[PDB]
């Protein structure tokens, strides 16, 4: 009943929020803040099984 | 081969 009833899902994007988590971490590019470089590697493909 | 160069993947 879920699966029939939720069709749709609601999100943003990942480029946004890593705008987003740029801006808020005013750091260097090119010094290996492995914050930013593990959410890079992500993605939204299976997000309404989740 | 001789000089090493990377880049950023997706920073970019």
């Amino acid at each position: 009943l879920d699966r029939a009833f939720l069709d749709g899902v609601g999100f943003t994007p990942l480029a946004e929020k890593q705008q987003q988590l740029q801006l808020q971490l005013k750091t260097n590019i090119l010094t290996a803040n492995l914050i930013r470089s593990a959410i890079n590697g992500m993605n939204t493909e299976s997000n309404l099984e989740v | 081969s001789a000089t090493g160069g990377q880049a950023i993947r997706n920073v970019g």
